[PDB]
């Protein structure tokens, strides 16, 4: 018998910087900067 | 992996003014950019690498700038050797890629001097005759060339050719070869070049008789 | 009898990792022009105390 | 001196394999990286893949990330290129590039720095992956009505139909220099490239002086001389 | 036959470590009301090349 172990993967992700590498392929990231507006004062 | 848009797709300049050039990249960039000058029939050559520092023994009018995104390169005095094409690469993703490119015309408006050539006898018995018609030496690049083969225009069987700027009188040429079959050639009489260009107050054509110089 | 090889791929792969960070510390450094005084000639109080 | 010289390249059939050679001479130690930039005539430069030290890339193109494969040989300093199962997008002139990175970098001589700048380029190898390798036609094209203009005349001769590029052409031997003005290829409807040469000369030369081409078509080993005499009248 | 299935234990402790630091991350952490002006209609002098 074999039992093999292994992680989950997305057909398409998101690239994030970290300390070594600038573009890499993570499977989820978020946004942390708003740079979009509704336009109008609430 | 790491797209690079250049903007325009190419611009015209007058000799000694300066010409400001774009370098646009999705995702940031600013340790490794690189700009060369590769002038036609010959390979690339560097100009500047990095963002701003330039290569060894390169002009002092070509300056580089940028960050991130936004690319720029200015070349202070145009000479008219100038005449090249203009790329920018980039780091990293492991991958490098290149720019688009982008053309660099000098500038007086030059007048087409047309002139019209028969095929020869050696074509005309290989069964398709073609006639070819040449504008030397003029500016802009802009050129309308129309093909009246007895006072009925023909279009589909022109192909327009047209050379590089010239390094020292700046001035282009163009060549159309209106490809006809053997019998298509001898059906008619007369074959004109209708040429209209920018700087042409009236449309010089040059014509000829069939068997008869 | 005894012998002696390094690995190319190991060696790598930690050259890379520090030549990315090297590339993040060096990165655009930021470009001021005008700015304010920081060293003064005689005493001004309220506004160079702040300055 | 740092030039490199590429060899190789040529005409293939789509599908098979053809390996470029880039004798790295001069400065170049070798311990520095070398790189592929392939261009085809009428698109921009494309970074094809890059080597470093010994097996340290393995680094490809998306575009031939599974067709092409990088050598290095140290010890005869020449860089080559395996191009396996070659499409027709493919054809273009391959240079090969010297490699420069910041001083920073390149911690290891030997070993890859992720940033580099490509700064003495080389010639370059043309190849071409298409199917046919027709000889071309030379016509002459001899000028009409009387002198042509009134004061200086044109002249030309014709590349019709040949596969594939580049022609040579020349005008007496090379020593016809001034006012030769040689267009580009333009590919006809039948697949095959047409070119033209002319050259303007004044009408005080139409009849004492014997005007010739020299056409040279190295892929087919064609090479017509035909002799420009105005139509005679 | 051949099978798959996951393990809920080993991925609900990095789950959980994630989002440890995704709450680490975003807060209210700052509210500012009153502050100085940043942009500026004409030339001030000094104080406005402080500000
Ligand atoms: C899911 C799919 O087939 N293709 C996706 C596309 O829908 C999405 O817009 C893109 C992100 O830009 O990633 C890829
Ligand atoms: C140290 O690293 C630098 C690059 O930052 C390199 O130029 C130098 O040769 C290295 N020296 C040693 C002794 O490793």
């Amino acid at each position: 018998a074999t039992l093999c172990l292994g992680h989950h993967a997305v057909p398409n992700g998101t690239l994030v910087k970290t300390i070594t590498d600038d573009q890499i392929e993570v499977t989820n990231a978020t946004e942390l900067v708003q740079s979009s507006s509704t336009g109008k004062i609430c | 992996e790491i797209v690079m848009t250049q903007s325009p797709v190419t611009l015209s300049v007058s000799p000694g003014e300066t010409a400001t050039l774009s370098c646009r990249a999705s995702q940031s960039v600013r340790s490794n950019l690189a700009w060369y000058q590769q002038k036609p029939g010959q390979a690339p050559r560097l100009l500047i690498y990095g963002a701003s520092t330039r290569a060894t023994d390169i002009p002092a009018r070509f300056s580089g700038s940028g960050s991130g995104t936004e690319f720029t390169l200015s070349i202070s005095s145009l000479q008219s050797d100038d005449f090249a094409v203009y790329y920018c690469q980039q780091y990293n993703h492991w991958l490098r890629t290149f720019g688009q490119g982008t053309k660099l015309e000098i500038k007086t408006v030059a007048a087409p001097s047309v002139f019209i050539f028969p095929p020869s006898d050696e074509q005309l018995k290989s069964g398709t005759a073609s006639v070819v018609c040449l504008l030397n030496n003029f500016y802009p690049r802009e050129a309308k060339v129309q093909w009246k083969v007895d006072n009925a225009l023909q279009s589909g069987n022109s192909q327009e050719s047209v050379t590089e700027q010239d390094s020292k009188d700046s001035t282009y040429s163009l060549s159309s070869t209106l490809t006809l079959s053997k019998a298509d050639y001898e059906k008619h009489k007369v074959y004109a070049c209708e040429v209209t260009h920018q700087g042409l107050s009236s449309p010089v054509t040059k014509s000829f008789n069939r068997g008869e110089c | 009898g005894t012998g002696q090889a390094a690995d190319l791929k190991s060696t790598q792969a930690a050259i890379d990792q520090i030549n990315g960070k090297l590339n993040r510390v060096i990165e655009k450094t930021n470009e001021k022009f005008h700015q304010i005084e920081k060293e003064f000639s005689e005493v001004e109080g309220r506004i160079q105390d702040l300055e | 001196e740092v030039q490199l010289l590429e060899s190789g390249g040529g005409l293939v059939q789509p599908g098979e394999s053809l390996r470029v050679s880039c004798a790295a001479s001069g400065f170049t130690f070798r311990d520095s990286a070398l790189s592929w930039v392939r261009q085809a005539p009428g698109k921009g430069l494309e970074w094809v893949s890059a080597i470093s030290g010994n097996g340290g890339a393995t680094y490809y193109a998306d575009t031939v990330k599974g067709r092409f494969t990088i050598s290095r040989d140290n010890s005869q300093t020449t860089l080559y290129l395996q191009m396996n199962s070659l499409r027709a997008d493919d054809t273009a002139t391959y240079y090969c590039a010297k490699d420069e990175s910041p001083p920073i970098y390149n911690l290891m001589p030997g070993y890859y720095s992720t940033y580099y700048y490509m700064d003495v380029w080389g010639k370059g190898t043309t190849v071409t992956v298409s199917s046919s390798t027709k000889g071309p036609s030379v016509f002459p094209l001899a000028p009409s009505s009387k002198s042509t203009s009134g004061g200086t005349a044109a002249l030309g001769c014709l590349v019709k139909d040949y596969f594939p590029e580049p022609v040579t052409v020349s005008w007496n031997s090379g020593a016809l220099t001034s006012g030769v003005h040689t267009f580009p290829a333009v590919l006809q409807s039948s697949g095959l490239y047409s070119l033209s040469s002319v050259v303007t000369v004044p009408s005080s030369s139409l009849g004492t002086q014997t005007y010739i081409c020299n056409v040279n078509h190295k892929p087919s080993n064609t090479k017509v001389d035909k002799k420009v005499e105005p139509k005679s009248c």
